[PDB]
RNA sequence: GUUAUCCGGAAUGAUUGGGCGUAAAGCGUCUGUAGGUGGCUUUUUAAGUCCGCCGUCAAAUCCCAGGGCUCAACCCUGGACAGGCGGUGGAAACUACCAAGCUGGAGUACGGUAGGGGCAGAGGGAAUUUCCGGUGGAGCGGUGAAAUGCGUAGAGAUCGGAAAGAACACCAACGGCGAAAGCACUCUGCUGGGCCGACACUGACACUGAGAGACGAAAGCUAGGGGAGCGAAUGGGAUUAGAUACCCCAGUAGUCCUAGCCGUAAACGAUGGAUACUAGGCGCUGUGCGUAUCGACCCGUGCAGUGUUGUAGCUAACGCGUUAAGUAUCCCGCCUGGGGAGUACGUUCGCAAGAAUGAAACUCAAAGGAAUUGACGGGGGCCCGCACAAGCGGUGGAGCAUGUGGUUUAAUUCGAUGCAAAGCGAAGAACCUUACCAGGGCUUGACAUGCCGCGAAUCCUCUUGAAAGAGAGGGGUGCCUUCGGGAACGCGGACACAGGUGGUGCAUGGCUGUCGUCAGCUCGUGCCGUAAGGUGUUGGGUUAAGUCCCGCAACGAGCGCAACCCUCGUGUUUAGUUGCCAACGUUGAGUUUGGAACCCUGAACAGACUGCCGGUGAUAAGCCGGAGGAAGGUGAGGAUGACGUCAAGUCAUCAUGCCCCUUAUGCCCUGGGCGACACACGUGCUACAAUGGCCGGGACAAAGGGUCGCGAUCCCGCGAGGGUGAGCUAACCCCAAAAACCCGUCCUCAGUUCGGAUUGCAGGCUGCAACUCGCCUGCAUGAAGCCGGAAUCGCUAGUAAUCGCCGGUCAGCAAUACGGCGGUGAAUU
């Protein structure tokens, strides 16, 4: 839908497709505008809270998919392999596990900069 | 019973033409009906004797007649040519005469060309014949209706739905079978749909085959 | 092989092996004897128990190893086993006995707390009923409506006073107390249990518990009292097809008190009591503590008590969840299919009604529990169609047409009959059609193929007869062959068959109605649950619509919806006859030359897509208005109507299974029948008028038809129509001159210058032929009927209503059936 948009296609479709084609881009840039990226199967899963998002651990336990989460209190690490004990709401909290966690991955790849 | 419309019958004024295309005068327009209608039952059966021969096993798929003045079309699309044909050039010759006896009054010059389909899995016509021959040697039925489905979808086709009617495999109570795959459109017009109708002899009883090939949009 | 019989399968009596919240199952609740079980320490006994040994456990079976009949069965050696009992010599942890203790069990005392715990005796307030008196008026009481009843010898209502009985608002609370049942206005007297707290003391003195003893909601029973209200019974009123019910007016036992008796209940948390353990988050009562408690309060620590998205676990599921059906221990009760039964018999208890204990025969193969899908509901929440409502016209009344039952008849042929039967299949039945009846006839025979004979085949045939048919008459005999013979056709003969609108569409194909055009019906992958399944197709809004937006383990897709196709409404381009014709010459009639501009005509193209603006609305969808436009919010209206419901309709369309008939329910012909009737019902038409009728003049349509046809002009007849006959095979000819409407006149609401049914007499036309059975014309006659009960139908625009025309069917049954076209033109939401 994004080839199509710049191509000289735009003049020979009618109004009734020309509606529903920005319509369908409308709520596909929206939500699929994070999750594009990449495309392969990840062999470990890290999250936030995950007793907000159940739905996202306990579909990966059923496949065989070590999981990690930042867990808080209001959760349960029984379902969880390595959990990190620390606080989910504040952004500081969110900030400093999640950076060090991606230079844990940077540093055995190439190049430690700055956050 | 409570189906849906005839896609050869929906489709009648576009895409899909006649299998009979001419003009008369409303004073020889009913005699024009009864020539068309009494060799389209020859040649469809085609058999002198009380035999179970020819025509129906090359398998026919359609009978186009275009007449003007004196002269018939009548050019039929054939499976297999070989058995309508020759063995020896005998077999064409006893058809030239047969469609001459029944059809006279005015110098009725009659000429019957022949031509080929593509693949026989493409029309409706052959599998009417095919599946439906099945049921008169008694063979597995819903193992030859998901064979009728497969044979199709390898011949590059976008959709196709098989149907019968009541008494299958000698029960007393009549029922209905119903096997489908891919999409099959049939309300629109831009469907290009082709139907066909065939009866089976059966000691039990009757059946009633309707085929329904979706091509492209 | 069958039958009989035991065991197994039956962890369906389970000691090894099961259960009791709902499936069968905790007795209604306590106290408690026998019985079972019983904390901690040491010593001792050592009985149980355990080790070893000595007897006996007959032999033979069984089992292990090994032999003999040729194998085996069988026979046989030794061993093993005989799981037991007794005795002796030991071991001593545990259980038990004995002795001396300890303490967390349990109990008691001290000091406080809460409570409808119970019994007895008083006393308090409201109200109801009743009695008396005052005031005052005719109504009151009651119901979905009414009536019975109470009332002018005057109730009710109202005020004052009295008498009496019962229960006792509020506080009351998801509250509290009690073993259960059960118990609440206040007070006094006697009395029980529970809980906390510094402790002091005994010291396991414990737990459970068949029998047994005691307590028992209400109803009921005995004797003596009381009795306001309520209220079994019973008596009236009403409702209803009936109601010896529900409802209304009265009303006895009873309900209340004392004493005794009966002992039952979904006596239900339907989950017996006692003890120890096992994740958590909110609500009572005691007590300790918290800058001196500065405070409504804050932090603990116990009792009893709810809910919880309640976790693990348990459970068939629902659900329970440390007041668990969780994990365990102690002991008691109970079940082991449904009906019969919890009845019969017997015993016991009772004043009685009955209670308690508790069968069998026979009979079925099922009862039962939870949960799931769907449907249904006089269940609920929210939404859509003339569905109702708002409104117009109509039906049922009337005369006539037509269809169906019933009746009738020789037959009045068949099928369809709740909606999805009832001018319905037959879009056309005088013969035919027709299939039915009667009568007269033929049978491989009316129709198909094959064999044989005479033969071509035919035309005109004559006689008898209702005809079907039968007997004979001439006239006549083509085309090919080694003429032997054949095709086309005919009569006759033999045999297979031919033939069936005969039965079964609950044996079927094909096709249809129907809910429905309702809008839903499903799938792949992934999750949820043990699973059947569910989720997506739920929810919040929104549209004709799972249409769309948002939310959401749902994410996407398929059929359906929509759109694509056909007409109608605007324009544009191209092409102009049998079309049209502005400008220009006219026999005024486009009529002629001529012109293509316009109308029309026929193919294409452009255009509405909420798309744009604003408001509402959740800065969405969508809706409400507006702009621009011929046309907008699926433009109007068709076609198109899913998975499926009714084994709904059709084997009389056809086809087909099976069955049946086959000198026959097969075939031919003549006449009759289907349009017979005392009645009933459905669907239509014509009127009851004067927004109408009639006479005369007179303005505009669309869409279709037509060569065994449409048929003008002219002549004739009052007319239907007939004679002659042109043209059109057709936007060049004809079928029509369309009717309402409109101007003038007449009438002027009396069953009529409304209405035409019916009837007589005389004709026309189509066909052998029309009495039964026809259409139409002419003349005369001219009723019913004055808009019609209960009930009920369609339609929201160019629709309702109404006024004409055409077509299909067809020789003929032409505006009354069906289909199709246009004219005029609303109401209400």
């Amino acid at each position: 839908l994004r080839m199509e948009q710049t191509a000289g296609r735009l003049a020979r479709l009618p109004k009734r497709d020309a509606a529903v084609v920005k319509r369908q881009l409308s709520h596909l840039q929206t939500y699929l505008g994070g999750i594009k990226y990449m495309t392969g199967l990840p062999d470990i899963v890290i999250i936030v809270d995950q007793q907000e998002e159940y739905t996202a651990l306990r579909e990966c336990i059923t496949l065989g998919i070590p999981t990690i989460c930042l867990i808080d209190t209001n959760c349960n690490p029984d379902l969880a392999d390595i959990s990190i004990p620390a606080n989910d709401d504040a952004i500081a909290s969110i900030r400093l596990i999640l950076t060090k966690l991606v230079f844990a991955i940077c540093e055995g790849r190439s190049s430690y900069i700055r956050n | 019973m409570g189906q849906k419309i005839n896609p050869l019958g929906f489709r009648l004024g576009t895409t899909q033409s006649h299998y009979s295309l001419w003009f008369s005068q409303p004073k020889n327009y009913a005699e024009g009906l009864q020539e068309d209608q009494k060799i389209r039952d020859c040649i469809k059966n085609y058999v002198q004797k009380n035999t179970k021969t020819s025509s129906g096993v090359e398998g026919i798929a359609r009978i186009e007649i275009q007449k003007r003045i004196d002269l018939i079309q009548v050019i039929i699309h054939m499976g297999f040519p070989k058995l309508l044909i020759e063995n020896r050039p005998q077999g064409v010759e006893d058809l030239k005469i047969n469609v001459q006896k029944e059809l006279n009054c005015v110098n009725r010059k009659l000429n019957i060309a022949i031509t080929r389909i593509a693949k026989p899995y493409g029309d409706p016509n052959i599998l009417a014949e095919f599946i439906a021959g099945q049921l008169k040697s008694r063979v597995s039925f819903r193992k030859a209706m998901k064979k009728a489905i497969e044979l199709t979808e390898q011949a590059d086709t976008k959709g196709i739905q098989i149907q019968i009617a009541g008494r299958i495999d000698g029960k007393e109570i009549a029922r209905i079978e119903w096997i489908r795959e891919g999409r099959v459109p049939l309300q629109t017009i831009r469907a290009k749909i082709d139907y066909c109708a065939y009866t089976v002899r059966t000691i039990y009883g009757v059946l009633g085959i309707k085929i329904w090939i979706f091509m492209g949009e």
